[PDB]
């Protein structure tokens, strides 16, 4: 308590920007535990299409994969659209 | 071939400049014009001895970092990838590992001016 | 085609530069071109992060080996290409070295000293390929983070281990 | 590995890269995917020293892939007696391979 | 009187004018009145030769509408 | 600022990529025909040229196998010009 | 005609000469205190276009302001043949003039032209700001009344 | 084409002469003086006579130098200098480069080279001293240069300094990195060669550092060549940070606002000129190694995770 | 060591769809929309055959149906596709961000007339 | 190809370099700095030739340990060059026992 009060005042007193660059270094490891948004960055790279998905040869029973990109079954970036 | 023909051209227009900049303006030497300068008097006679440097440590760890540095420029590359959770993690261990670094040899001594 | 291979050519009587002992910058200039040039031979091959990289560490490498050389490798004559006539010789001897092959290679396109390798020019090693929208080196480079992990950590750890090294060796008790 | 503590664990440490056809950023295709598949596969499981004679067809041509060495010597033979011939007369260039 | 110094500037100012619009225009010039198209990757440089073929008169700043099917 | 419009930047690029994996199948089409008639062309020619050699194969099998191969392009531009050679081999590296 | 292309030339060489020309930064005495007075904004040095550089290989008219003495003598003899041609010289004061008010003493040496060649006299003890800042302006008046190339022609 | 070249090249040499009469000038306003103002209208002619009497001064060699190196340094800091002109994002830039800060950054390393040989090819002390403290001084700003150039554009998403135009777009860059402009700026500076950190050439220390020996031509190449040196590292830390909007079908309206970006971001240069005493280069490498690199670190952990923080990853292309 | 096969001259040859890149980035998210199953099928060919020489076609159908497609916009709205490709052809990059007016005016064509 | 063999008689040369002490360990020690671009534009040569994507790992990572081995390197030259003054191979022989 009184310790470590009376370091950081000492820091803050002789080398402020030291006891400036380990701030935030010092969040900047943590908040990506905290990150709502590290998610949605996961989601961001993944929905960039770089390869063009070739299609698949229906034997039947893949109701999932459309048959035409009209279709609404299928995966769909409106989170993005929203976004 | 187009940055071949700029640095091709450049070189040339600064080749110019030397060229005519050593024959147009007329030439006279004789010895003491052409001796080295010392504010005025004769030098006591080297510029070839050991100029010994009193920052050679710092000089290295230069070498370290520049070099590590070159691990970390694909970082703009590296954030589009779809593994960002290793990515960071990776990244950010490489900053802690040169802030190590520098922090180790600051409190070692080190950066200052060695005696 | 010509840079392709002319650019190469430098590369070797670039390297002939500080082969040849001169005084240690001249061999500095001698390496310092060929990196240059190195970095046009990647270039030609895509490759436009490395051979960039050649060119930002090197000089970064080589800008404080010169710093030693003039404070505590330098002698009260510096050295030079034409001074000694033993460098002189290791100059020449690295001129006709490959002045023959590329001779032979020019004239008859299939040298065999030690490698067997055809002399078409380079052209024709290259793709047909279609990069997409990326490209393969910097994104190739840019996997050090996603499947690098491992390889990124024994790197890393060592350049710590670097600053100990440089550090405990040099401190003299 | 003189320890292959890679397979103990079954952790990989740097079987990543090694082979060219293992996982590529975004499935980036290698110069010889078809070739180096055909041989790897071909020598699995079999032993280092009986995988020479009998998976060799799948070795050269997978190391002709790689070099080219033997097509370019092709290349070689069509360009050397090409620039023999026209030199002398005979064939005169179709109007698409000069332009 | 800092007004005298603008008269530095001003030339100045006209001297750094030189190298943008030019570079801009010239490149309006070879290209057509389009831009200069840019090729960062194989996509957009495997275009310009398709342009280039497909034209006729090998130049992949000059583009053939609908007109050219029939 | 940069947040909203980094994440437009990017709604514009899945956008621009969208329009190129829509052109690729005709594109695809269009490549494998050039190079394919040119691989031809390159035979028709090599009939002629190869009477004088005592033992040649007219097209033979590069490789021991006979799947198909992606064209090492030496034997794509091995006899055109040179222009088409550096408009091409070299063209995107030197091209600015 | 030919002699007029000369003085053409001839008049394009001069006023690049005495519009540029940079005194040396060299004080030894008295004067050179005061040579650093006009060089404030009061009398402004650069606006008549010099700007002062260190070295010999640097500046173009040495500008002796002091008293000559027998040590100062090798150097500064060696200072000024170490000066590119063309290269002037103008004395500051009556002391570096010569002789000065230690005409007669056993450590001065009786004129700066007793070791370099002169151009311009600037008197005065000390002179004047603008005294010498004239004698910059005869220079350049002086430099402007030259043949070099002239000469050269009917040579 | 190569009447772009001239174009790019000719119009710096010019702007490089007339840096030298604003130079004279604006620090003389800045300092009670008035400036060279007796050749021609307002001085605007000084910048041409010293061109000419520069280069009709009579060219030195000295006895002890090296001749080859003495004359291969001055044309590589004066080529350098001009051929930094050509990858800028100007509103139409020369080169395209996807590489294009790696292209800025590599030969601004190879500049200081031909700061770096001029001083023992000119044989003394004088420019011995100075050319090693060219050494500490590019030990110092080069280890974390990279630094600042990498958390810029970082948001940017790529290398290539055309994306830069659309990247700041709606609001200036330095609004979202003003503590990196603030690392990047004055690193500029210690460059340069400028007041604060010219000890390169050291006006007072050392007569004249890596210059004792030049005369005449030499130095006018050299002179050209670190006045084109800091308009160009300024006209990139004007892209960098405060890049103005661009029509496609008004290209000059970005040369109008570009140019005044450079041009007061240039007064700075010359206003420090005056204001600031010099750094000595031990503080130099101690400051630039003690707070600038641990600082920098952390603003460049910052700008990674920070992309990933709001899903905010710029798109390369 | 074998034989090599290629498709002769004749079978090669298709009334090859000669319209620039932009005009075709301009069209394409309509033309990948409908314009697909040719081009479906062509590519699990390219996928599945792994050789070019067994799509041939595959490619023909591709190729003929870009034909039609380009034939329904020209014979319904030609004029309204103007001005949206020019305008993508002055840019450097072909960007669409550039393009949004010239872009409604071509929607609500295709939309309505068709 | 041709490309290859100028740059392997680059090491040729660099390894009769690196082991041929003439008069100061610096120069052999740029000789050995040197050695590995031969090295890096070797291994670089393949991998964008051969397509690898993730092999292009190596030539940068070579650079990391060839370049630390240079600067261990010349960090030992400083502890010559105080005790021994010079850099001078021929009178690095106080061990002649
Ligand atoms: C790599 C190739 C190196 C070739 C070589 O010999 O370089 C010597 C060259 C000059 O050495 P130096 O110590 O200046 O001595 C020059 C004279 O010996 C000493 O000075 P100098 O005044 O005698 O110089 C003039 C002299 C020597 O000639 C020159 O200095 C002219 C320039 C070099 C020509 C070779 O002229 C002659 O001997 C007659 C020439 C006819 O040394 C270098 O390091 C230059 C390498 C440049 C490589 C290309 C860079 C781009
Ligand atoms: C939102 C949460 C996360 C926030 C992350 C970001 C960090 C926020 C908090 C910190 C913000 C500021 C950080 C950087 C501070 C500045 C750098 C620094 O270390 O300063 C202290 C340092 C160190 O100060 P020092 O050298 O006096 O040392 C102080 C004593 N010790 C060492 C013990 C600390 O300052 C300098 O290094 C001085 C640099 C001088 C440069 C030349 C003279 C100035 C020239 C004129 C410049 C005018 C402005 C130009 C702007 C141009 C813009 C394009
Ligand atoms: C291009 C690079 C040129 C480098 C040499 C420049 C130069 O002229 O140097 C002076 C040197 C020497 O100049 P120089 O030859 O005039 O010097 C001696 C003059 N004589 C012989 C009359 C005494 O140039 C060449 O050696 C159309
Ligand atoms: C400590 C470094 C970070 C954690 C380990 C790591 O990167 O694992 C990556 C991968 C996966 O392990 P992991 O534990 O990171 O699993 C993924 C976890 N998330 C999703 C949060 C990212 O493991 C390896 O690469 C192991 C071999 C390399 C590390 C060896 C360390 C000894
Ligand atoms: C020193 C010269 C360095 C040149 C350089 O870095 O070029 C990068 C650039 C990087 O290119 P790039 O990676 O932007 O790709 C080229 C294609 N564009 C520009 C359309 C994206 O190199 C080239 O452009 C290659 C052409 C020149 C190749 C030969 C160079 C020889 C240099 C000898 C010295
Ligand atoms: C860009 C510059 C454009 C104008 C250049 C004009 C020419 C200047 C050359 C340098 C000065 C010498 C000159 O003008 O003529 C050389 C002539 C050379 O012949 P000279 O005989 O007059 O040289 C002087 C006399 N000696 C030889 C004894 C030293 O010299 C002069 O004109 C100086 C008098
Ligand atoms: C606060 C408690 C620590 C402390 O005292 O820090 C300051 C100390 C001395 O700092 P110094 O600049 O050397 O002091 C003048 C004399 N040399 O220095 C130290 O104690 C060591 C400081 C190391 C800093 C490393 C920073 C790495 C990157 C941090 C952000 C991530
Ligand atoms: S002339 Fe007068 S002012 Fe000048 S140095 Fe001599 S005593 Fe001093």
């Amino acid at each position: 308590a009184g310790r470590i009060a009376s370091f950081l005042k000492n820091a803050w007193a002789k080398e402020p920007v030291l006891v400036a660059s380990f701030a935030i270094g010092g969040l900047a490891i943590i908040l990506p535990s905290l990150s709502p948004y590290t998610n949605y960055a996961i989601r961001i790279n993944r929905a960039t299409p770089y390869n063009y998905p070739v299609p698949l040869r229906d034997d039947g029973n893949m109701p999932d994969v459309p048959s035409h990109p009209q279709d609404p079954q299928g995966p769909s970036l409106e989170w993005l659209k929203n976004l | 071939m187009n940055i071949m023909l700029t640095l091709l051209t450049n070189v040339t227009l600064a080749s110019l400049l030397v060229l005519i900049a050593f024959w147009l303006p007329q030439l006279n030497a004789y010895s003491e014009k052409t001796s080295p300068y010392e504010c005025g008097f004769d030098p006591m006679g080297s510029a070839r001895l050991p100029f010994s440097m009193k920052f050679f440590l710092v000089a290295i760890t230069f070498l370290l970092f520049d070099l590590e540095i070159a691990l970390l420029l694909p970082l703009p590359w590296a954030s589009q990838t779809n593994n960002l959770k290793t990515m960071l993690t990776m990244a950010l261990f490489l900053l802690i590992l040169l802030a190590a670094s520098l922090a180790y040899e600051w409190t070692q001594k080190g950066l200052e001016w060695a005696e | 085609m010509y840079i392709a291979f002319i650019l190469s050519t430098i590369f070797v009587i670039g390297f002939v530069g500080f082969s040849s002992k001169p005084s240690p910058i001249y061999g500095g200039l001698g390496l310092i071109v060929s990196g240059g040039v190195g970095c046009g031979i990647v270039l030609n091959f895509g490759g436009s992060f490395l051979g960039l990289m050649v060119f930002l560490i090197y000089l970064g490498g080589m800008l404080v080996v010169f710093g030693y050389t003039t404070a505590m490798a330098t002698e009260m004559y510096p050295e030079v290409w034409v001074s000694n006539k033993t460098v002189f010789g290791a100059f020449v001897s690295g001129l006709m070295m490959e002045f023959c092959m590329v001779y032979y290679a020019l004239k008859e396109e299939e040298v065999e000293i030690i490698f067997k390798f055809n002399g078409l020019g380079d052209w024709v090693i290259y793709d047909t390929g279609d990069s997409g929208f990326f490209s393969e080196e910097a994104m190739g480079i840019a996997a050090l983070y996603s499947y690098g992990t491992w390889l990124v950590i024994v790197t890393g750890w060592s350049l710590l281990i670097g600053v100990v090294v440089i550090m405990e060796i040099t401190r003299g008790n | 590995p003189f320890f292959d503590v890679q397979k103990r664990l079954g952790l990989d440490l740097d079987r990543w890269m090694t082979i060219q056809s293992a996982e590529q950023p975004h499935k980036i295709p290698g110069r010889c995917h078809a070739f180096e598949k055909e041989w790897i596969e071909c020598a699995h499981g079999i032993g280092g020293i009986r995988a020479e004679k009998e998976c060799k067809i799948e070795f050269d041509d997978f190391v002709e892939c790689l070099l080219r060495q033997k097509t370019m010597k092709r290349l070689s033979a069509i360009k050397r007696q090409r620039d023999k011939l026209i030199k002398e007369g005979k064939y005169t260039p179709p109007p698409h391979h000069l332009g | 009187m800092w007004f005298e110094i603008l008269p530095g500037i001003a030339v100045m100012a006209a001297c750094l004018f030189i190298p943008g619009m030019a570079t801009a225009h010239i490149h309006k010039f070879t290209n057509g009145g389009k831009e200069k198209r840019v090729a960062h990757f194989s996509y957009q440089w495997n275009l310009m030769e398709r342009d280039r073929c497909i034209s006729g008169v090998n130049r992949y700043h000059v583009t053939k509408g609908l007109e050219n099917i029939d | 600022s940069m947040m909203k419009w980094n994440r437009e930047r990017r709604r514009l690029q899945i956008e621009d990529f969208e329009a190129r994996i829509a052109l690729m199948p005709l594109f695809q089409a269009e490549k494998d025909r050039r190079v394919l008639q040119m691989l031809r062309e390159n035979l028709e020619e090599e009939a002629i040229i190869m009477k004088d050699v005592p033992d040649w194969k007219v097209g033979e099998s590069v490789f021991h196998t006979t799947r198909w191969v992606t064209p090492m392009m030496g034997e794509l531009y091995g006899l055109r010009t040179n222009e088409e050679i550096l408009s091409a081999t070299y063209g995107f590296i030197w091209y600015t | 005609r030919g002699e007029y292309v000369v003085a053409k030339l001839d008049d394009l060489v001069n006023w690049a000469r005495r519009s540029s020309l940079w005194p040396m930064t060299f004080g030894l005495a008295c004067c050179a205190v005061e040579m650093m007075h006009m060089a404030a904004p009061r009398y402004d040095m650069d606006r008549f276009g010099v700007v002062f550089r260190a070295s010999p290989r640097q500046s173009d008219v040495m500008i002796v302001a002091g008293t000559l003495t027998n040590k100062m003598a090798p150097a500064l003899r060696k200072v000024y043949d170490q000066m590119p041609e063309p290269r002037y010289v103008v004395s500051m004061g009556s002391c570096a003039n010569g002789g000065g008010y230690y005409h007669y003493s056993y450590s001065v040496v009786r004129g700066c032209d007793r070791i370099v060649p002169v151009d311009i006299y600037v008197p005065g003890c000390p002179p004047t700001a603008e005294a010498l800042l004239y004698g910059i302006l005869q220079l350049q008046r002086k430099i402007k009344r030259e043949k070099r190339l002239r000469i050269w022609y009917r040579r | 084409f190569m009447i772009n070249i001239l174009s790019l090249i000719i119009p710096i040499l010019l702007a490089v002469a007339f840096l030298t009469l604003v130079e004279r000038k604006v620090l003389g306003y800045m300092q009670l003086r008035k400036g060279p103002n007796v050749v021609g209208p307002y001085g605007l002619l000084q910048p041409i006579a010293d061109a000419l009497k520069l280069v009709t001064k009579e060219p030195l060699r000295p006895g002890t130098s090296s001749i080859s190196m003495f004359i291969i340094a001055p044309i590589l800091g004066l080529s350098l200098a001009l051929t930094m002109w050509v990858p800028l994002p100007m509103p139409y830039p020369l080169i395209n480069m996807n590489l294009g800060v790696l292209f800025m950054l590599a030969m601004s390393s190879l500049a200081v080279y031909s700061i770096l040989w001029s001083g023992w090819a000119s044989n003394s002390k004088y420019a011995l001293i100075g050319a090693l403290r060219a050494v500490a001084q590019t030990i110092s700003y080069e280890v974390t240069l990279a630094i600042i150039l990498l958390s810029v554009l970082l948001m940017n998403g790529s290398y290539t300094l055309s994306t830069l135009i659309t990247t700041q777009e709606h609001i200036w860059m330095i609004f979202t990195s003003w503590p990196l402009a603030m690392m990047w700026f004055i690193s500029t500076l210690a460059e340069t060669n400028r007041a604060p950190f010219d000890l390169t050439e050291g006006e007072s220390e050392l007569v004249s550092g890596f210059n004792v020996e030049y005369a005449a031509g030499p130095f006018a190449m050299f002179f050209m060549a670190e006045y084109a040196n800091i308009i160009m590292m300024n006209a990139f830390t004007a892209i960098l940070f405060l890049g103005a909007s661009h029509d496609p079908h008004t290209p000059e309206l970005y040369t109008i606002n570009f140019v005044l970006k450079t041009l007061a971001l240039t007064i700075t240069f010359l206003w420090i000129r005056a204001s600031y005493p010099r750094f000595r280069y031990d503080q130099l490498m101690h400051l630039l190694w003690k707070s600038f690199l641990p600082l920098t670190l952390a603003l460049c952990m910052w700008h990674i995770s920070l992309p990933i923080m709001t899903a905010s990853i710029p798109p390369q292309s | 060591p074998g034989i090599v096969e290629l498709p002769t001259l004749e079978d090669l040859k298709v009334q090859e769809v000669k319209v620039s890149s932009s005009v075709l980035k301009a069209a394409a998210h309509h033309y990948g929309a409908q314009c697909d199953k040719p081009n479906k099928e062509f590519m699990l060919c390219r996928w599945e055959e792994k050789d070019p020489r067994r799509c041939l076609e595959e490619g023909k159908l591709v190729n003929q149906c870009a034909l039609d497609f380009f034939r329904q916009i020209k014979r319904h709205c030609a004029e309204p596709f103007t001005e949206y490709w020019t305008c993508i052809d002055y840019s450097g990059l072909q960007l669409f961000r550039h393009c949004r007016k010239q872009q409604a005016k071509f929607d609500e064509c295709v939309l309505d007339k068709l | 190809p041709l490309v290859y063999m100028n740059i392997i008689m680059a090491f040729a040369i660099a390894l009769a370099g690196l082991l041929m002490y003439r008069s100061h360990l610096m120069s052999s020690l740029l000789c050995l700095e040197g050695m590995m671009l031969s090295l890096f534009i070797m291994s670089t040569l393949i991998i964008l030739n051969t397509h690898f994507t993730l092999a292009n790992m190596m030539p940068i990572i070579l650079l990391v340990f060839a370049a630390c081995e240079a600067a261990l390197g010349l960090s030992l030259l400083v502890m010559v060059s105080n005790t021994y003054g010079t850099d001078y191979v021929q009178n690095l022989n106080l061990l002649q026992c």
